[PDB]
């Protein structure tokens, strides 16, 4: 188990760690998070009590370095930093632990939620979507735009998701216009899977990362990307049987985790009704359809 | 965006454009089978492509053989329309390519947009106008060329004949739409009005008789009376 120590907590803030969250009061004796499960990416995120504008946070993998959080009073935010002095780091963490100044990552032994939400998400692929090569962790916030959104403004600060556009020359073969527009299998299987992503795991990793940024930061472009990647699969008549079964599981856990009170802003009614009831795969997502119909029947 | 009553004079500016109507592409007769089921028999159709400024009607004739062995023909017909419109644009030089194509039915937007991806600078637009172009098959020489076709073919008619010598294209389009609305509402009476007088005889090269300016005023009035008459008959007014 790994640790993300905090230098201090000078401003009141709601801190998230993966799907958990807790409140820290201004100048409260808080020195970070311990018992973080090894083997998964994680996200530590922030919403200031005095300014809920800008949710922001950091994707990281404790196997790739020793990371800590320090508030910057000039730029006004909690920043992730890497400590290269390993002995210093272990010594600091141990002190904070002995003084019990850290919250414990509160994982229930039965619970595979975080694994099921991040199964295909890898830090190496996050760092290609979020470009800041000098750090081993990746900053994301609520306002960052995607490359596609910028085609329709700073490029150093963009989310470089894979552009999906159903009315593009990439999506449509000259001479197969009706075929390719009504059946997206070419775009999915040849352009996206064989051509760009190479395998379905990388595709699912980007889909899962987009959902998590939509949920944790309210990042609108990430929500657009998540729905686009679902619709591309559901609108293809030819999808490998293992991809459909895995998608059903991926979506089930996403819908299960979504806050009920954010359902109105995070779920696109058109996309979900098309996918579950009209698309080629309308009958292939049994688990997802069941949780959607029992949890969010209004949307449908 | 969409085309309506406010920006209506845009139709007659110098930016080359076409109206595309697909309502006569896929045409069927419905009949009973010997077993008492219902089946369809396709008949030849056409794509109505009109330059409203010049009056040229580029009619593609859609021969029934294009439907042989195909499924979901009402959907295919929209994509076949878009395919043929794209092919006419592709055939033309850069200085004859239309800056806008206005579809009379919104269901043609995506098919045409997709076929025209190679032409990002050509705007594909719907219209709020209810245009009576479906009645183009009430014009005898157009209906004849379509029904006699044994193969795909695209035939030029001039739907304003020589009117442009005497009137503006705004006025010509208004006359055309009144004539087509009347033929749509009561085809027999409209043709009766148009042909009653055997002495102003619709010339061999013409669709519309060779009416004088004064006679067109009279014809146009009689067509309005027919439309008003049929409206009263329909709604018991
Ligand atoms: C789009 C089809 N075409 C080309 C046949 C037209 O609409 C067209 C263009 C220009 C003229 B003209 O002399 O100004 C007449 C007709």
């Amino acid at each position: 188990m790994n640790t993300v120590p905090f230098t201090s907590a000078p401003i009141e803030v709601t801190i998230g760690i993966d799907q958990y969250s807790f409140n820290v009061k201004e100048n409260q004796p808080f020195h970070g998070i311990k018992d973080i499960p090894i083997g998964h990416v994680h996200v530590i995120h922030f919403q200031h009590a005095d300014n809920s504008s800008m949710r922001y946070g950091y994707w990281f993998d404790c196997r790739m370095g020793n990371f800590y959080i320090q508030y910057d009073p000039k730029d006004g935010l909690y920043k992730m930093m890497e400590e290269r002095d390993g002995a210093k780091f272990e010594n600091i963490v141990h002190n904070f632990k002995e003084r019990q100044m850290m919250v414990s990552y509160p994982k229930i032994d039965e619970d595979d939620t975080w694994y099921n939400l991040t199964e295909f998400v890898q830090m190496d692929k996050i760092r290609k979507i979020v470009r800041k090569d000098e750090n081993q962790f990746s900053y994301v916030d609520s306002s960052m735009t995607t490359v596609q959104e910028n085609e329709l403004s700073d490029p150093a600060h963009s989310l470089n998701y894979t552009v999906i556009n159903f009315k593009s020359r990439e999506a449509i073969r000259p001479g197969h216009e009706m075929e390719d527009f009504l059946d997206k299998s070419y775009y999915l299987n040849t352009v996206m899977l064989q051509g760009i992503f190479k395998n379905s795991s990388n595709y699912f990793g980007e889909l899962q990362f987009a959902f998590l940024n939509a949920m944790f930061f309210g990042n609108y472009g990430s929500s657009l990307q998540w729905h686009a990647m679902i619709e591309l699969i559901c609108s293809s008549a030819t999808v490998p049987k293992h991809m459909l079964d895995k998608l059903d599981e991926i979506l089930y856990y996403q819908i299960k985790t979504l806050p009920e009170q954010y359902s109105d802003i995070l779920l696109n009614e058109r996309v979900w009704n098309i996918c579950l009831y009209s698309s080629f795969q309308k009958n292939s997502l049994h688990n997802t359809e069941k949780i959607m119909e029992n949890k969010y029947p209004e949307l449908l | 965006g969409a085309m309506n009553s406010s920006n209506y004079a845009e139709l007659f500016n110098n930016d080359i454009k076409l109206f595309v109507d697909d309502t006569n592409v896929y045409r069927v007769t419905v009949h009973k089978t010997f077993e008492g089921n219902v089946a369809t028999k396709a008949i030849n159709g056409c794509i109505f492509t009109l330059n409203p400024k010049t009056g040229h009607l580029f009619l593609k004739i859609i021969h029934t053989s294009v439907w042989a062995g195909q499924k979901r023909l009402s959907q295919l017909a929209k994509w076949k329309t878009a395919e043929e419109v794209s092919a006419l644009v592709r055939s033309l030089p850069k200085e004859e390519q239309p800056k806008q194509i206005i579809v009379t039915r919104k269901a043609m937007l995506d098919p045409l947009e997709v076929h025209m991806l190679d032409f990002p600078n050509i705007a594909i637009r719907p219209t709020e106008l209810r245009l009576p172009f479906s009645a183009a098959m009430s014009i005898d020489k157009l209906s004849d060329v379509v029904m006699k076709a044994t193969e795909p073919q695209m035939v030029l008619f001039n739907i304003y004949d020589d009117w442009l010598d005497r009137i503006s294209s705004y006025t010509a389009f208004s006359r055309l739409t009144l004539l087509l609305r009347a033929l749509k509402t009561n085809e027999e009476s409209a043709k009766m009005i148009l042909l009653s007088d055997p002495t102003i005889t619709i010339k061999s090269y013409h669709l519309w008789p060779s009416f004088t300016d004064e006679q067109w005023i009279t014809i146009e009035s009689q067509m309005r009376d027919l439309i008003l008459t049929e409206y009263g008959r329909k709604y018991n007014v």
